[PDB]
């Protein structure tokens, strides 16, 4: 009873202040959002079906390029990595800061969102990639032109790096719910996609395989979790659009936790919703960098 | 005394809560404002056609970036169009203006194109032989070529050529035109007697010359013009007009500022001395009937 | 993670 | 009257948890406006203070 | 330019 009312008050008042601080932070931000951010990306002359054709055509620098995978639709912007693993990599996903929101609905994920590239300062062209999702229709169309390999890279907050390479990667069209398929793995990050979390056993490990899964968003449940409570859905809890099973071993489109380490009592729904890759850092570490790139196989 | 001390907290705990309820509602409103991408200042226009004149004819009124799809081409590609107040639409295929882009490239880069396109036309670039060949060789309709120079004083000249055209890769994107149409920059494409020799004029003309790069010599020299000069061009033995040459700042350079001693700057003999590199350059084409009909 |  | 002190004792523990999450949520959100809006408010989250108050409140319940 |  004594010191009890002493501390219990030192909390209520401390918290009442934190709230005012948050109210102001959010109020300032809402103000900054009256004006948009801007980029100026002059377009390279050299173009092609994808980034591998561009590199072969002489495009040597990493920056945004215009590509036309097919004469059906209009050419579109993309960031090409021409230095990593012999270049010719078309980036379809990228996380590096937390500049973009990835907890989006089905339509945005179908059409693509985020910023493909930004200005490298004192440069008329955009040589730095932004954070974005290319878009499921475009991803599917790209992986269906011919055999395709997938390169996944990540980095922790200390600078250590690992990768996951899949010699085969395909995403079906929307009619098949953008179903995924990957094979021929080789890497140092752990084959999370085909095998599921390594620190899990039997059935529990199996329900984290992504290979074979359909795509899901918080407003479109196609996961491998059979349930009734509309709240119990991988996308709603783990916060991103992804080929969720029940639920994941890797959540590259998760929430961007600053610093890396986070706890269940920090997560919105109490789950490991960060930019995760269990097979390397477990569920409670959120990568500093994450990206997915593709390139015609051969 | 506890009755008040304890009930004092209750009024705060429930105060913080209702505040949280309202704070979470604003966080939701903020999310609604953070879904769009940064706005890009460079936009590509909606109107498209066979070339930039086709686009102006359809109503386009501003210079910038448009997609064109020449009559026989497999796909559409991007180009910079210059649309004037008179409805003339020029397809620009070459631009120099600050020496930021390196023009010492190989056959494929000159074939495919390099540099960057900007809406305000403030970037250097080479469209690409294959695209220039596609545009200039569409269904019968002669194109006219205009050269635009600018020295480091603000002076500018021009040089027009009738029935401009560039052949297919099989014939090395050969350059051809029917004749010089006029211009105060002079007809450098017909050669220029440099003085060093009587046959200079003959060996430095360009009409009929195939395109050359250091890794693909098609010139009339036993040596390698493109390689010695560091560029891509319709070389003879070697040149009189050399728009894809080295960008020398100030305009004036000497035999000493060059590696081989050969004048490899942005030159146009009939207007300036070989040791004077232009400050800006632009090569663009337009259907001939368009040029003062 | 999983949902055992 | 101790009936309520015992109550507020578990309501403050709940608000702490709730706030800690709102803190992390607001931080992720505000930052996600940097690729959309003119700029993103520069800040930091003080986790240790939330953890300190927690341990602190759990000690009082004992 | 020209050539020898
Ligand atoms: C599959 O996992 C479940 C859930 O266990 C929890 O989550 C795991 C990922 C791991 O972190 C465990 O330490 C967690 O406890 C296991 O379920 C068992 O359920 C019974 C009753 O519901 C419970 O008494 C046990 O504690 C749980 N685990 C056991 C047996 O100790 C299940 O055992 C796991 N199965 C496999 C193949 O590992
Ligand atoms: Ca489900
Ligand atoms: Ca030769």
């Amino acid at each position: 009873i004594p010191t009890n009312l002493r501390v219990l008050r030192s909390i209520l008042e401390n918290l009442r202040s934190k709230i005012q601080k948050l109210e102001s932070d959010v109020s300032a931000q809402m103000e900054y959002c009256r004006t948009p951010c801007t980029v100026s990306c002059n377009i390279p002359v050299v173009s092609g079906k994808e980034c591998e054709e561009i590199i072969r055509k002489g495009g040597e620098t990493s920056e945004m390029y215009l590509i036309q995978p097919d004469s059906s639709v209009k050419p579109y912007r993309v960031y090409c990595d021409m230095n990593t693993e012999n270049g010719g990599w078309t980036v379809i996903q990228n996380r590096q800061d937390g500049s973009v929101d990835f907890g989006r609905k089905w339509d945005p994920y179908k059409q693509g969102f985020g910023n493909v590239a930004t200005n490298t300062d004192g440069k008329n062209y955009c040589g730095l990639p932004g954070e974005y999702w290319l878009g499921n229709d475009k991803i599917s169309q790209l992986t269906r032109m011919g055999p395709t390999e997938l390169l996944i890279e990540m980095e922790d907050w200390k600078g250590d790096k690992v990768k996951a390479h899949y010699g085969g990667f395909t995403v079906q069209n929307e009619a098949n719910k953008y179903q995924i398929s990957v094979n021929k793995y080789r890497g140092t990050a752990g084959n999370a996609l085909m095998d599921g979390a390594s620190q899990l056993m039997g059935e529990n490990r199996t329900m984290t395989i992504h290979n074979g899964m359909f795509f899901s968003t918080y407003d479109r449940d196609n996961d491998g979790w059979l349930t009734s409570d509309p709240r119990k859905q991988c996308s709603k809890e783990d916060g991103g659009g992804w080929w969720y099973n029940r639920c994941h071993a890797a959540n590259p489109n998760g929430r961007y936790y600053w610093g890396g380490q986070y706890t269940w009592d920090m997560a919105k729904h109490g789950t490991d919703d960060g930019v995760v890759w269990m097979n390397w850092k477990g569920s409670w570490y959120s990568m500093r960098k994450m990206s997915m790139k593709i390139r015609p196989f051969f | 005394t506890h009755d008040s001390s304890i009930r004092y907290l209750q009024e705060i705990y429930n105060s913080n809560n209702q505040k949280i309820v309202n704070l979470k509602e604003k966080v939701a409103q903020l999310e609604a404002q953070c879904q769009e991408p940064c706005k890009d200042t460079v936009q590509i226009h909606d109107i498209t056609g066979k070339d930039c004149q086709d686009i102006a004819n359809k109503g386009a009124k501003q210079s910038g970036l448009y997609f064109i799809k020449p009559l026989k081409a497999n796909q559409q590609f991007l180009v910079y169009c210059e649309i004037d107040g008179s409805g003339n639409g020029w397809t620009v295929f070459q631009k120099r203006l600050d020496g930021s882009v390196d023009f010492k490239k190989n056959w494929i880069q000159y074939k495919e194109g390099f540099g960057h396109l900007s809406p305000t036309g403030t970037t250097e670039f080479w469209l690409g032989n294959e695209k220039i060949h596609l545009i200039s060789t569409q269904s019968a309709i002669p194109y006219a070529l205009r050269v635009e120079l600018e020295d480091w004083n603000g002076r500018t000249s021009t040089a027009d050529y009738a029935m401009f055209k560039v052949g297919p890769e099989a014939d090395k994107y050969r350059l051809t035109y029917a004749y010089f149409a006029g211009g105060d920059a002079g007809d450098a494409f017909d050669g220029f007697d440099f003085g060093d020799d009587p046959s200079d004029k003959f060996f430095t003309s360009h009409n009929g010359m195939q395109f050359s790069t250091w890794d693909n010599d098609n010139d009339k020299f036993e040596g390698n013009c493109a390689e010695q000069d560091g560029s891509g061009w319709w070389m003879n033995k070697c040149h009189a007009g050399h728009l894809n040459g080295v960008y020398y700042q100030g305009g004036t350079y000497s035999k000493a500022s060059t590696p081989n001693g050969y004048a490899n700057g942005i030159i146009w003999a009939t207007w300036k001395t070989r040791w004077y590199s232009m400050k800006k350059t632009t090569m663009k084409i337009i259907p001939f009937n368009r040029l003062t009909i | 993670g999983p949902r055992p | 009257k101790v009936q309520h002190i015992q109550l507020l004792q578990k309501n403050v523990r709940a608000q702490l948890v709730d706030m800690k999450r709102l803190e992390v949520d607001i931080d992720i959100k505000i930052r996600s406006c940097r690729g959309s809006c003119s700029r993103a408010l520069a800040r930091e989250v003080d986790l240790k203070d939330y953890e300190d108050q927690q341990k602190q409140l759990e000690q009082v319940i004992a």
